[PDB]
RNA sequence: AACUGCGAAUGGCUCAUUAAAUCAGUUAUCGUUUAUUUGAUAGUUCCUUUACUACAUGGUAUAACUGUGGUAAUUCUAGAGCU
RNA sequence: GUGGCCUACCAUGGUUUCAACGGGUAACGGGGAAUAAGGGUUCGAUUCCGGAGAGGGAGCCUGAGAAACGGCUACCACAUCCA
RNA sequence: CUUAGUGAGGCCUCAGGAUCUGGGAGAAUUUGGACAAACUUGGUCAUUUAGA
RNA sequence: UGAACAGCCUCUAGUUGAUAGAAUAAUGUAGAUAAGGGAAGUCGGCAAAAUAGAUCCGUAACUUCGGGAUAAGGAUUGGCU
RNA sequence: CAGUCAAGCGUUCAUAGCGACAUUGCUUUUUGAUUCUUCGAUGUCGGCUCUUCCUAUCAUACCGAAGCAGAAUUCGGUAAG
RNA sequence: GAAUGUUACCGCAAUAGUAAUUGAACUUAGUACGAGAGGAACAGUUCAUUCGGAUAAUUGGUUUUUGCGGCUGUCUGAUCAGGCAUUGCCGCGAAGCUACCAUCCGCUGGAUUAUGGCUGAACGCCUCUAAGUCAGAAUCCAUGCUAGAACGCGGUGAUUUC
RNA sequence: UGUACAACGGGGUAUUGUAAGCAGUAGAGUAGCCUUGUUGUUACGAUCUGCUGAGAUUAAGCCUUUGUUGUCUGAUUUGU
């Protein structure tokens, strides 16, 4: 199967493709939120601890933390729920869902790094990617920066450059 | 089995002796199928020919639209209930004896199949793969 | 090769074992052995039959160490700033004051 | 784009049920619900009540977005990073 | 919100030849239409008003307002695409 | 139309507590209900109708 | 207990009389149970299986109006308070 | 049940497949005829069961022939495993 | 099972019994053949029927395990634990037995038949036949399998003293 | 006279499905004495819960054992 590992300290992400039953089978009967030590999965990952986060089986259905079951069940979903985006005011729909319990029926296991291993992973700990948008509300600027209701914001806002070609704007 | 059955069929427990009555499971008119022969059956002094999953039989209809009664016609057992066993160790059984009426080519007479269907039956008659909801 | 479990009692069903019941509504029931499977056909309610997983789970039996604390949490504190506005000039001016 | 609000209960179509039902003309709400439109309508909100309570204005969590994905297939959508 | 709307307890009431109740209706009701001595007979699915339905039932979310269907959910009957 | 049997599903309610915050939220899950489609089997009323 | 002189258990009274011992083959006699089907068995449902008390509801053709009728078909049943 | 002659049937062509009049046989699950055995007793239809044998082979093995293009059939040989 | 010294172990094999069957789907191939309609087969593969010999991991059956639990009537004062109701009744019930209701396995060489042929005279030609000879069948004999001659046999061990 | 054999006992495995006892603010509820209760108290109540997946059975054709106890020359016959 495929592992979709995220590096959320750096905001990096990359997939990895793992054949070999015993290598995978470390994730089996593990649930969403359970932490996995890493040498079992490889020797690059030696050390790295993975908390299990989501992911899709074949045919593509998603997982859903809190179902138990290593099967699929057809559920009623609502607003404010996973794998459902309602098309209409108070619209509920009855949709299939895959269980939080990993099996070899999965194509992709979504993993979030919690502790780094003894070794760097290239597209994850080598590369770091910036947060897209910065503080906009008043006090939030005062908390990303720590300023007291004195320092007056205005100039502590972020200013994103971009060029007209020969006019570079702010 | 026989005419128009693409596939083989690994042997499965015979649960339907001639004279058994299986529910009619298609939207044809029929309420039941009463088995009178089994295609491809064997010969042994005093044995009854007996159908299982995805055999083709010959039944008359006891209960149903008069235009379907008092006459012989092909049929295909789609549900067993006398538990058989597969090449993966599992002893599985449905809750009812039931089949759908068909032709010698093995094409149905209704446009659907109500209830489930065993896989071995469906792996065997394409038109049953069509009309099936939940297989096994 | 999957171990299944008993949809009445809850016990692992190793390969080639027990009986599988495809009901009329197409809902499947796997029984490890004929004990559950007849207790099943007798319309018995597993939350009332002591020895079952479901009965226990519901009666809070033996669990002890699952309701015991664990230890899984990290400590981050890294910076990226904002895309488009110099990630260099966002830690110098971010020298703060109080 | 998306969020938020409002609308989608109007319109249009059909005459299947329906025989004291509907419908009609006539009443009743001293028997109740009402978005809206219209006109009115608000000094009181803290607390053992001098070493005071952000009012020069208190909180985060998300869409869109970036980026990583899954499925033959739908106005399917998951993991991650923002606001 | 009134009310056997429903539940408890309680009585034994309610309708009827001045036609109850039941059956039929190739019956939605009204404005109206056709037929011109008058009295009538026949008709109105159908452009306006009311009502009921969204393949048959039920159930409900959202909401000021729906038991809504160019909303959901279940079943029944249809019926579509596929790897 | 409807007895009896079986009974989906939403709703109300006893529980539940993947997680996630400050006693509360909250998914799978589940108890008890009212509502109740629907299947099986019968009955009934209306309207049809084959037949030596 | 229960409708009862029924069956089942008991007091009184009376028995414990009916060659014995060791095994537990085939076949039997007697008592039983079988997945799925369900009279296909057979001269024939022979045999066996199914039903069964009571409270309640419900009950057809036809009839000499007395019946047919426990017609048929249903629900119900402990304990304890 | 099987032959011999071969007038004929088979478009033509007697004998691929058939075959008149005649004539030669065989068989003993037909039915007769006989009355040898049993009337101081050979239990007397059918089925159930189950064994074995015959071949005048329905199928299956390998063949020759065809009025066998192919597919189907047909006549025939070795054959009762 | 007496008797061929005793006893024991390992074997040989006379004679005898013998067993496997039939179908289909794929593929061949929409192929050869045919104007067309139609429409095969050999090699290969997957399954099946009828039969046979085993076997009990599983699944099912069976229940005096009178093993656990449950229920009625009663008798032991109650309690506990029990007796009786030709195994009281009910659910579950290991073990064993057992079922195409369950699972596994069912060998390959030769010789020939019919029939097609080789060489070839009789008969200067011709002829599968006269001499000789090739190919040949669910047949036959073997291989395999079951007995093992209680008057068929072999190899081998130990063979007694008051 | 010993990797002996047996009777038990222990451990495994398996069946059933929570023992007896005691406890309880579980329990429709019910009695009795007043000091008539700002839980009055003493008991009693099918059932429920806890100790308790407990208790009971488990070779009689299951497995296994450092434990415990015991057992180990009766009879008949056979020769080329
Ligand atoms: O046999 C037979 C003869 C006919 C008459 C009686 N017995
Ligand atoms: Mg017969
Ligand atoms: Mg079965
Ligand atoms: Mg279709
Ligand atoms: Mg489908
Ligand atoms: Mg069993
Ligand atoms: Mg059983
Ligand atoms: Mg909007
Ligand atoms: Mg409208
Ligand atoms: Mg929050
Ligand atoms: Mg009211
Ligand atoms: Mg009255
Ligand atoms: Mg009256
Ligand atoms: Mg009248
Ligand atoms: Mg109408
Ligand atoms: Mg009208
Ligand atoms: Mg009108
Ligand atoms: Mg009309
Ligand atoms: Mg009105
Ligand atoms: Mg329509
Ligand atoms: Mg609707
Ligand atoms: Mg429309
Ligand atoms: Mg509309
Ligand atoms: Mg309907
Ligand atoms: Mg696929
Ligand atoms: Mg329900
Ligand atoms: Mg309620
Ligand atoms: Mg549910
Ligand atoms: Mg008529
Ligand atoms: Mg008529
Ligand atoms: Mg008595
Ligand atoms: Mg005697
Ligand atoms: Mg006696
Ligand atoms: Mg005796
Ligand atoms: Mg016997
Ligand atoms: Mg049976
Ligand atoms: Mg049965
Ligand atoms: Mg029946
Ligand atoms: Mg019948
Ligand atoms: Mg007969
Ligand atoms: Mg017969
Ligand atoms: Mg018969
Ligand atoms: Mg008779
Ligand atoms: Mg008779
Ligand atoms: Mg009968
Ligand atoms: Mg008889
Ligand atoms: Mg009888
Ligand atoms: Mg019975
Ligand atoms: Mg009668
Ligand atoms: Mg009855
Ligand atoms: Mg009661
Ligand atoms: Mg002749
Ligand atoms: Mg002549
Ligand atoms: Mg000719
Ligand atoms: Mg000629
Ligand atoms: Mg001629
Ligand atoms: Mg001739
Ligand atoms: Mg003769
Ligand atoms: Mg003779
Ligand atoms: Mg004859
Ligand atoms: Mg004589
Ligand atoms: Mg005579
Ligand atoms: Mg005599
Ligand atoms: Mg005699
Ligand atoms: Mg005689
Ligand atoms: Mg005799
Ligand atoms: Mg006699
Ligand atoms: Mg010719
Ligand atoms: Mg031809
Ligand atoms: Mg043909
Ligand atoms: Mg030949
Ligand atoms: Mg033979
Ligand atoms: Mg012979
Ligand atoms: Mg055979
Ligand atoms: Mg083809
Ligand atoms: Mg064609
Ligand atoms: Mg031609
Ligand atoms: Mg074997
Ligand atoms: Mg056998
Ligand atoms: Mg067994
Ligand atoms: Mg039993
Ligand atoms: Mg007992
Ligand atoms: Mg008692
Ligand atoms: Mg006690
Ligand atoms: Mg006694
Ligand atoms: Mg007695
Ligand atoms: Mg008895
Ligand atoms: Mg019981
Ligand atoms: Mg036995
Ligand atoms: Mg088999
Ligand atoms: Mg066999
Ligand atoms: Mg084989
Ligand atoms: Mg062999
Ligand atoms: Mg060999
Ligand atoms: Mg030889
Ligand atoms: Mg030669
Ligand atoms: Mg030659
Ligand atoms: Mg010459
Ligand atoms: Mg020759
Ligand atoms: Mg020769
Ligand atoms: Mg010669
Ligand atoms: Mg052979
Ligand atoms: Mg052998
Ligand atoms: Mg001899
Ligand atoms: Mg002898
Ligand atoms: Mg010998
Ligand atoms: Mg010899
Ligand atoms: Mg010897
Ligand atoms: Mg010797
Ligand atoms: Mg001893
Ligand atoms: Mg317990
Ligand atoms: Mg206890
Ligand atoms: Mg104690
Ligand atoms: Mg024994
Ligand atoms: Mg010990
Ligand atoms: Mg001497």
């Amino acid at each position: 199967m495929k592992l979709n590992i995220s590096y959320p300290v750096n905001g990096s992400q990359k997939t990895f493709e793992i054949d070999d039953e015993h290598r995978i089978r470390v994730f089996f009967d593990k649930r969403i939120g359970q932490e996995v030590d890493g040498e079992a999965v490889g020797d690059e990952f030696k050390g790295y601890v993975f908390k299990i986060s989501g992911g899709n089986d074949k045919q593509g259905f998603p997982m859903k933390q809190g179902v138990l079951l290593p099967t699929r069940i057809k559920l009623l979903l609502t607003k404010n729920v996973s794998c459902y985006r309602p098309r209409r005011d108070g619209e509920r729909k009855r949709k299939s869902v895959r269980g939080a319990i990993v099996g070899p029926d999965l194509a992709v296991l979504a993993l979030v790094i919690v502790k780094k291993g003894e070794q760097e992973l290239e597209g994850l700990t080598d590369t770091t990617v910036p947060k897209r948008l910065g503080p906009k509300r008043a006090n939030n600027i005062r908390k990303f920066f720590g300023l007291s209701k004195e320092d007056d914001v205005r100039d502590f806002v972020i200013r994103r450059e971009v060029t007209k070609g020969e006019k570079t704007y702010t | 089995s026989g005419n128009g059955a693409q596939g083989t069929k690994f042997r499965i427990s015979l649960g339907l002796p001639v004279g058994a009555i299986m529910n009619c499971a298609d939207n044809s008119g029929a309420r039941n199928l009463y088995i009178i022969a089994v295609k491809g059956s064997g010969s042994r002094l005093n044995r009854l020919p007996a159908a299982s999953l995805g055999d083709m039989v010959m039944a008359t209809v006891k209960k149903g639209k008069p235009e379907l009664r008092k006459k012989v016609m092909p049929a295909i057992v789609v549900r067993q209930a006398k538990s058989w066993r597969r090449r993966d160790g599992v002893f599985l059984y449905f809750e009812d004896n039931a089949g759908v009426i068909a032709n010698p080519k093995g094409e149905m007479k209704g446009s659907a199949i109500t209830g489930p269907v065993g896989k071995e039956c469906a792996d065997l008659w394409p038109r049953v793969a069509s009309n099936s909801g939940v297989v096994v | 090769m999957k171990v299944e479990i008993d949809s009445f009692s809850g016990a692992k069903i190793y390969p080639g074992r027990g009986t599988l019941f495809v009901r009329g509504d197409s809902k499947i029931f796997r029984f490890q052995n004929s004990k559950s499977a007849s207790l099943f056909k007798q319309r018995k309610n597993p939350r009332r039959i002591a020895w079952t997983v479901l009965f226990r789970k519901h009666h809070k039996k033996g669990i002890t160490e699952e309701v015991a604390k664990k230890r899984s949490r990290k400590t981050v504190k890294a910076q990226r700033p904002i895309t488009g506005a110099s990630l260099d000039l966002i830690k110098e001016r971010r020298s703060l004051k109080p």
